[PDB]
């Protein structure tokens, strides 16, 4: 029951950020498309429909982010109303806070995988079909085993980050009444920013070839995953 | 049982807020922990519950050390907490949030959940609210549910936190009635608040702590007779 | 005229504007820095855009971050005075509401005289060598007479820079109407979220509905004045509503 | 002078929280405004001050209607408001708080403010602390500087909001001795707190409201022996 209360409450705040963070990304995708239309190609055409083919590419960021931002807004809302302090003052653990952040993360993972397998390729095949080897964006998920800069990893590191950002929020959305409610997100929001600045500057900096998922792209995914466990299992002896 | 709290201490940035307080409570006995707002009363109460981790101290619930445990593990072995502000589950029915705690106690069968939940709605007069959600009740109706589900965890020594908190004097004649009800079921209540004209009427013995150490204890007719409390707190009370 | 309340209600707003703008340009420095070393490797390690994009591109970023950090500090600083209950007690002593308005606007005179100071001498001179120090390894005076070397898209760029200080003075006017409008002792979290919402709407309304007016047909001098005047009318309507 | 109120009415959405409440405070006279919570006793108080705008009322000081006036223009007719919070200017010294509001009055010449300020710091025995800021004064100087600052704007009907409001019962003698001293200078005062044990022990009249309107307006010995107020309010034992 208390899991079905937590999943039903974050989902109404996750399906609301998905239509709020959409306007931020739609407008930002519309700023850069006007620079290539007031001086680029003639805009008697695609400018509405080309924007509609950018949504499964911008869904690679707003789908892990809406779960990350959704668990901050709800658990921040339930601590300050003293509903989680009274949750485990009458007998339950922090596991029910973790077993509610993963039964929800399974929902967003199978939308992130269906977005990154044969939905991103479907639009990028059609995006160049309206403007009428080394592609790595049209290329479907099976034949990413060929050669040098196959970026199968940035197509697989954003399905893992749906699960792993769901584990960093339940120990970091504790709110101290000294710091207030809006200041207890800057530990968590800056930590999300430090993840996608490294994940992007190891894909494009490592695509042309200096450092690849051999000793650099999956060690930052694992120092940042083991951080999500030692921060979550602080209730023991120190090591 | 015989919850005992010996030698509690704490340091906040070098400052000493509490040193060597010794308060006990037996079953079927309301003890009070009050004092002036110098840290004292507040931080000592948040160690018996367990939201504040101790510096050095020993809490035992009548046989066993629980002092190194969190709040949530202490709720399995007894102790049940009531927050000060409104802590009913806001979007859930009254029967649901009375059941969402009752689904966790694992020494019951699935047909014993429905009798025990029905035994609590009849006891606290909430049978006429079994479908209504939260955030739609009054300060005398929400407070009934907040106890009716913290009693559903099978506790010993419910310890309430400021359960007067600003309320008119006609609605303290029933807050005192459900508190004297819990004494008549074998649960030693530990009350702590600001409203000192009422807890000295309901308690059997109080623990006035002030400026660190515990300064006096005993029956409330010995409290007003004492002169040493009278310089820091309760100037010319009655 | 510059009393004690005048030098206190206009000082907290001056620091919280000046130390938000530092916290927004440093965040726009770092995520511009790691953007400019995924290109390095052509004879330039801290020279392409990594190292010397700190004095050469930062005065450009205190011009596109200055209006939405003037709505903000006049909301996050003035909202601080309303949270700890010092703005209702200024009115409860005689200091009126049009004298609060008169004292936040006296703060804006160092602000709008600074922005057109470094919007003419420092920002284009920095940004001009911000490309030369990159391309080697791979204003109002300077932009007025170039309107006749065409024979559109550039006259909008000049005319949206003269009353760009007017965009600063309108933001503190809108941030003042929110404090005398939907105030309700609303917590500090919402004043952060209504400071980003109308802050982001300004950035969209400046760069979308600036050129979109020009493409259809308009004089360019009113398309530059649209993102400030449409935020002057919202502040004016919000002021004359609760009476 | 006298401050009288005539037939207050206030309705937010449908329900009328206030329905025809009238009171009268004279000079040199404490009078409480009491009642249960949500019965309008915090709404008919703020209508006298002017935070919430009245609807059908008539607030009158001795020979001027002020019912249309906001708070900033009502504070010059001789009304002083003291909120139930800290309300000390934090980053401004304790001399400057009694100077920031002395410069508001225009009938005081520039030299005539300093001898008035040193008179106020001497009268409330706070002369010994002059350079302490206000972020760190006391629990007992967060209540004495507020009175010595709201007295500086030359009030006539200083309106307290919850003076006791959670202090020690040893500090209810020191925040009561300066309320009776506040009326000794010819200054009516209207307490409206919640803790009904000491507002009846300090006042001379009360105005207990219940859900829209007055119930009794006598001295405290005409209220404890009343029968109608002992059912929606205090109870059956108050000896
Ligand atoms: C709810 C709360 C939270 C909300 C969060 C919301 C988040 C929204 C995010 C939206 C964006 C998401 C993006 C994304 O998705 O996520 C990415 C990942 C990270 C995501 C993180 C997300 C989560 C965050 C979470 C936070 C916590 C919650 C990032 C991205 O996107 O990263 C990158 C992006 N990032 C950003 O902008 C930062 C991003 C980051 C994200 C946002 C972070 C926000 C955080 C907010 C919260 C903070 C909380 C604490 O923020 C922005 O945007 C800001 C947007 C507004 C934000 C508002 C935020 C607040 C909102 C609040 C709302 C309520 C970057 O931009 C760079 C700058 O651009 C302008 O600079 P300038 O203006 O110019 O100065 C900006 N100006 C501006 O923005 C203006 C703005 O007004 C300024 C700011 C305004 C602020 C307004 C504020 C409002 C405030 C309101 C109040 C607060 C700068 O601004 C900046 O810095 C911005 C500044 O910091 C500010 C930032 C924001 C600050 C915010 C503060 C907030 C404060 C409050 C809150 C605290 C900006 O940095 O571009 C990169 C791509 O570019 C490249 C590349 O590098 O690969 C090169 C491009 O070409 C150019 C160039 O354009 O420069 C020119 C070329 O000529 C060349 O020179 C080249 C290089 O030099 C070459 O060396 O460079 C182009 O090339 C291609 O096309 C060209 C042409 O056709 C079209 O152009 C061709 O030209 P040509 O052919 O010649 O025509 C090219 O040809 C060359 O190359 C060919 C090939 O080689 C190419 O290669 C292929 O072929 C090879 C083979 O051939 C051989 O092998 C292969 O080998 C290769 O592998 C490959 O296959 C050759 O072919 P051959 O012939 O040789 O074969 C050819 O010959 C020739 O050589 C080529 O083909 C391109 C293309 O994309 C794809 O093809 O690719 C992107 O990488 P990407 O990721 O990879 O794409
Ligand atoms: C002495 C003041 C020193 C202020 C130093 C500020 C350093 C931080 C500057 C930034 C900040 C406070 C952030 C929250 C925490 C502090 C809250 C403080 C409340 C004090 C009462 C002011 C604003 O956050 C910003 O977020 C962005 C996107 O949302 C908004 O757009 C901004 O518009 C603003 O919201
Ligand atoms: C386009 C203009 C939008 C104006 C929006 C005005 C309302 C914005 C905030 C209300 C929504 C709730 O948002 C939440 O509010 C709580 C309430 O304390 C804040 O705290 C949180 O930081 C914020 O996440
Ligand atoms: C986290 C930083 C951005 C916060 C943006 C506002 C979030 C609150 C508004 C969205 C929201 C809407 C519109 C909403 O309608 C809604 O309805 C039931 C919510 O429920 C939980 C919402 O969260
Ligand atoms: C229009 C382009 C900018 C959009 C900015 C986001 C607007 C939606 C999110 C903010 C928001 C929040 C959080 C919110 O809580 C809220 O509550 C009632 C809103 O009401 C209208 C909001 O707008």
């Amino acid at each position: 029951i208390i899991i079905r209360y937590l999943v039903r409450e974050t989902l109404k705040s996750q399906l609301a950020i998905l239509f709020i963070l959409l306007l931020i990304f739609f407008c930002q995708k519309l700023v850069r498309i006007l620079g290539a239309a007031v001086d680029g190609d003639i805009p008697a055409n695609l400018v509405l429909s080309l924007l509609g083919l950018g949504v499964p590419e911008m869904a690679q960021l707003i789908l892990p982010l809406s779960l990350f931002l959704g668990l901050l807004m709800t658990l921040g809302k339930l601590y300050t109303e003293s509903e989680i302090t009274v949750m485990h003052a009458c007998g339950l653990s922090k596991a029910v806070l973790v077993k509610a952040a993963m039964i929800l993360a399974v929902f967003t993972a199978i939308v992130a995988a269906v977005n990154v397998m044969w939905a991103g390729p479907w639009s990028s095949r059609h995006q160049d079909e309206v403007l009428a080897d080394q592609m790595d964006m049209r290329t479907l998920w099976n034949t990413d085993t060929d050669r040098a800069r196959a970026e199968l990893n940035w197509r697989i590191t954003l399905v893992v980050t749906v699960f792993m950002m769901a584990l960093m929020v339940v120990p970091l959305s504790v709110v101290n009444p000294r710091q207030g409610r809006v200041l207890s997100m800057l530990p968590a929001m800056l930590l999300y920013l430090l993840f996608f600045l490294i994940q992007t500057s190891l894909k494009s900096n490592g695509g042309k070839g200096k450092l690849d998922p051999t000793l650099w792209m999956w060690t930052v995914n694992l120092i940042y995953l083991a951080l999500a466990i030692v921060l979550n299992l602080w209730d023991t002896v120190p090591v | 049982a015989t919850l005992t709290a010996k030698n509690l201490a704490k340091a906040y940035k070098g400052r000493r807020v509490v040193e060597d307080v010794s308060l006990t409570v037996n079953s079927g006995e309301i003890v009070g922990l009050l004092g002036p707002n110098g840290a004292g009363k507040t931080t000592t109460f948040y160690m018996v519950v367990g939201i504040v981790p101790r510096d050095a101290g020993n809490i035992i619930i009548d046989d066993d050390d629980i002092s190194l445990l969190p709040l949530h593990a202490r709720a399995r072995r007894g102790i049940g907490y009531l927050p000060q502000e409104a802590s009913i589950f806001r979007r859930l029915s009254v029967y649901d949030n009375l059941m969402a705690v009752l689904q966790i106690r694992d020494d019951l069968s699935a047909e014993q959940r429905e009798d025990r939940a029905n035994e609590l709605m009849e006891e606290f007069h909430i049978e006429h609210l079994r479908d209504s959600m939260g955030q739609s009740l009054s300060g005398g109706e929400r407070r009934r549910v907040e106890i009716a589900r913290a009693l559903a965890a099978n506790p010993k020594f419910i310890l309430l936190d400021e359960p007067f908190a600003g309320v008119d004097p006609i609605s303290v004649i029933d807050i005192k009635r459900i508190i004297e009800h819990l004494r008549d079921s074998g649960l030693g209540v530990l009350i702590t608040d600001h409203n000192v004209r009422e807890t000295l009427a309901v308690c059997e013995r109080a623990y006035i702590v002030s400026q660190g150490h515990l300064i006096a204890h005993g029956t409330p007719t010995e409290i007003l007779q004492d002169e040493h409390v009278k310089r820091v707190y309760l100037g010319e009370d009655f | 005229p510059f009393g004690v309340l005048d030098r206190y209600i206009g000082k907290t707003i001056f620091t919280t504007i000046m130390m938000t703008l530092f916290m927004l340009v440093s965040l726009s420095g770092i995520i511009k820095f790691v953007d400019q070393l995924k290109k390095a490797g052509q004879g330039s390690y801290d020279a392409l855009g990594a190292g010397m994009y700190t004095l050469l591109s930062v005065p450009k970023d205190v011009q596109i971050f200055f209006p939405m950090a003037a709505l903000l500090g006049a909301l996050l600083g003035l909202g601080m005075l309303a949270q700890r209950s010092e703005l209702v007690v200024m009115q409860a002593s005689g200091f009126t509401r049009m004298q609060v308005a008169l004292s936040v606007m006296k703060t804006a005179i160092p602000l709008v005289l600074l922005t057109m100071a470094i919007g003419e001498w420092v920002a284009p001179q920095g940004e001009q060598m911000a490309r030369n120090y990159r391309a080697q390894a791979m204003s109002i005076s300077g932009l007025h007479n170039y309107v006749k070397y065409l024979k559109g898209r550039y006259q909008l760029n000049m005319w949206s820079k003269i009353f760009q200080p007017l965009s600063v003075a309108v933001m503190m006017l809108m941030a003042l109407s929110f404090i005398f409008g939907p105030l309700r002792s609303v917590p500090m979290g919402v004043r952060v979220v209504t400071g980003i919402s109308f802050g982001f709407v300004f950035y969209v309304l400046d760069q979308i509905f600036g050129p979109l007016t020009l493409v259809y047909g308009i004089p360019p001098i009113i398309g530059a004045l649209l993102p400030s005047a449409s935020f002057f009318l919202i502040s004016l309507w919000l002021l004359m509503r609760k009476s």
